[PDB]
């Protein structure tokens, strides 16, 4: 529901959802947006559908399909390079979907917008070293650029408080053509504990281990950490619920 | 604060590429972008494009895209424009402006200016009419002596009385069009002494084609 | 771009009046987004007002800024000589950025006579090229002024060409100079070459004289 609320932000604006213990369906989110591109780093994605990990990232910003290739940690391109990164170690799913005509309550942004360039000039005004986005962080020149670029090309630049480093920060604005239907990039990371799995799918129990399947006949039950045999049989409510 | 400064004013040919080039003296470029913009005669400023040389961005005006190339190297502290198959109306002087960002597009400071000339002819270098000094003047009050620039085809010829030395007294008059393709402009100068005046060196003049200084001192006639 | 309505430029204005120059836009445009540029003549423009309130640095409080959204006036509490110039206002709201059509600034200290100063075509230019005749009328204000060449005491066509020198920042001083120019072989019938001037400056026609 929050990745629904609202209008999905920039690249570099990315807004980050977690979810530490709650049952998950990628089902679900695949039926609110169809996904025109999907893939996944490290895992399959059928794998990523069903299985618990301690923690699930989920990452939603306005990504258009055509620069889809530049927005890659493998990529060098400058989009990967100055706004979105995600963290090779833990296994990464990379979705993108384009917004269904029916779905209501999403707002498309007046054009997608990205940080074509980000870096730090130094206290020599001849000498500059460019800035690199570490893994998420929200972008280093974000502050610098508006959550929306007015015009493809834009100059941007702020002055650090001197020590430190008293060196101007430089940003540059770049946009692209709004899709006549919004086209959304989301980024999903999940870090897996080795004794600890609190987020999990969506289960459903089975005939087997549901007591009404059984009913009537000799069994064995394990319910919370209760081991015997017996037989349950449907009857009228007694003792306190 | 950064000081402008641009290239002495050159003529070419319709069609034929011209550079200009602005530079920063000292060899130091302050985190700014450069700005051309082409002013025509007796019309308002048109701003041809927006570059950062830091930045390494190139942006232009939608009229003139296609036909310019424009590079501002950092490290050279020189920006330099390029203009391809410009038409003969095109000619225009060109200015180089610093620009704050796109978020502030005022120019705190502007170059001296290049002016850029298209006219497929011939270029004539100027001739100095004598400076025939008036008859009659005052006899110490003021003396009136104006060696006369003329017959030079592109302009501007500069012409300065002591080599520029004397600012006070000079008058320096824009080219007046005649119906031929040649222009002349008048420089005059007023001095209490009647001959030689504040130095012996006087009317210097420097033609940007020609690269040539001439020298002549006034005669009493 | 946006295209703006400027004031109708050269005005004759008194030292020490207040001027206003008007700057209305067709199209709405950010009331923090708007510059003053003054060039002098034969000078590159300098900003005086950026966000059309706050003054440049090094630019006199004077030339205050004001209005918002459409019409942004430029009111200059005191007028000097070197304050007349050429204004225009940019507008950097919209891109392209506009800049502004230009008003010009005319500041008179006094009326002047006419300085009448008549140059005798010296042998040099009779040796080569084309000899000609130059008039000068230094301090003549205003800078507009009338000269008829006069060709051996009878009256000549104007085909005469005049120039007028930039006004200096302080004296505010105007010279205007008027160039008959003839063929050096055909200077034959003509004894005496003088410039007729009609002015305010000066009691009557002050005509000249050659011989030589």
């Amino acid at each position: 529901s929050p990745l629904l609320s609202g209008t999905p932000p920039q690249v570099y604006n990315f807004k980050r959802l977690v979810f530490t213990n709650c049952n998950y369906n990628l089902t679900k989110l695949l039926s609110l947006f169809s996904v025109n591109d999907f893939t996944c780093s490290q895992i399959s994605p059928a794998a990523i559908a069903s299985n618990c990990y301690s923690s699930l990232i989920l990452d939603y910003f306005s990504y258009p399909l055509s620069m889809k290739s530049d927005l890659s940690v493998s990529s060098a391109g400058p989009i990967s390079q100055f706004n979105y990164k995600q963290s090779f170690s833990n296994p990464t799913c990379l979705i993108l979907a384009t917004v269904p005509h029916n779905l209501t309550t999403i707002t498309k942004p007046l054009k997608y917008s990205y940080i074509n360039k980000c870096s730090r000039l130094l206290s020599d005004d001849r000498t500059e070293v460019p800035q690199l986005v570490n893994a998420n962080q929200y972008s280093p020149c974000v502050s610098i650029v508006p959550s929306t670029v007015w015009e493809d090309g834009d100059y941007y630049r702020k002055q650090l408080s001197p020590l430190e480093g008293g060196g101007w920060l430089v940003a540059s604005g770049s946009t692209v053509a709004m899709t006549e239907q919004l086209q959304m990039g989301f980024g999903i990371t999940v870090q897996y504990g080795t004794d600890t799995n609190s987020v999990c799918p969506k289960l459903e129990f089975a005939n087997d281990t549901k007591i009404a399947s059984q009913l009537g006949n000799c069994v064995e039950y394990s319910l919370y950490g209760v081991s015997g045999r017996g037989v349950f049989q449907n009857c009228t409510a007694v003792g306190v619920r | 604060q950064v000081q402008l400064v641009q290239s002495g004013a050159e003529v070419k040919k319709p069609g034929s590429s011209v550079k200009v080039s602005c530079k920063a003296s000292g060899g130091t470029f302050s985190s700014y972008g450069i700005t051309w913009v082409r002013q025509a005669p007796g019309q308002g400023l048109e701003w041809m494009g927006r570059i950062i040389p830091i930045l390494g961005i190139s942006r232009s005006v939608q009229k003139f895209q296609g036909r310019i190339t424009i590079t501002a190297d950092k490290s050279t502290s020189t920006a330099y424009m390029d203009l391809s198959g410009l038409t003969s109306d095109d000619t225009a002087v060109y200015y180089c402006a610093r620009e704050g960002g796109s978020g502030y597009d005022f120019f705190d400071y502007w170059g001296q200016g290049t002016l850029v000339t298209v006219s497929s002819a011939s270029t004539k270098g100027p001739s100095v009419f004598p400076l025939a000094p008036s008859s009659k003047s005052t006899s110490g009050g003021t003396a009136a002596l104006g060696c006369l620039v003329k017959d030079y085809f592109p302009e501007p010829v500069t012409v300065s009385w002591n080599s520029g030395a004397l600012t006070s007294g000079v008058h320096t008059f824009p080219a007046v069009l005649q119906s031929s393709g040649l222009y002349s402009l008048s420089s005059v100068v007023t001095v209490p002494s009647s001959s030689l005046g504040t130095q012996t060196y006087i009317c210097n003049v420097n033609h940007k084609p020609s690269n040539t200084k001439v020298d002549k001192r006034v005669e009493p006639k | 771009e946006i295209v703006l309505t400027q004031s109708p430029g050269t005005l004759s204005l008194s030292p020490g009046e207040r001027a206003t120059l008007s700057c209305r836009a067709s199209q709405s445009v950010s009331s923090s987004y708007l510059a003053w540029y003054q060039q002098r003549p034969g000078q590159a423009p300098r900003l005086l007002i950026y966000g059309a309130s706050s003054r440049a640095t090094g630019i006199p409080d004077r030339f205050s800024g004001s209005g918002s959204g459409t019409d942004f006036t430029l009111t200059i509490g005191r007028l000097e000589p070197e304050d007349s110039a050429v204004y225009y206002c940019q507008q950097y709201g919209s891109s392209p950025w506009t800049f502004g059509q230009g008003t010009k600034v005319e500041i008179k200290r006094t009326v002047a006579a006419p300085s009448v100063f008549i140059f005798p075509p010296s042998d040099e230019q009779l040796k080569s090229g084309t000899a000609s005749v130059v008039c000068l009328l230094n301090n003549f204000y205003p800078r507009e002024a009338k000269v008829q060449w006069k060709v051996d005491n009878a009256l000549q066509s104007g085909n005469s060409q005049e120039s007028v020198t930039e006004q200096d920042s302080k004296d505010s001083t105007y010279s205007l100079s008027s160039t008959l120019t003839l063929s050096k072989a055909d200077y034959e019938k003509h004894k005496v070459y003088a410039c007729e001037v009609t002015h305010q400056g000066l009691s009557s026609p002050v005509t000249k004289s050659f011989n030589r």
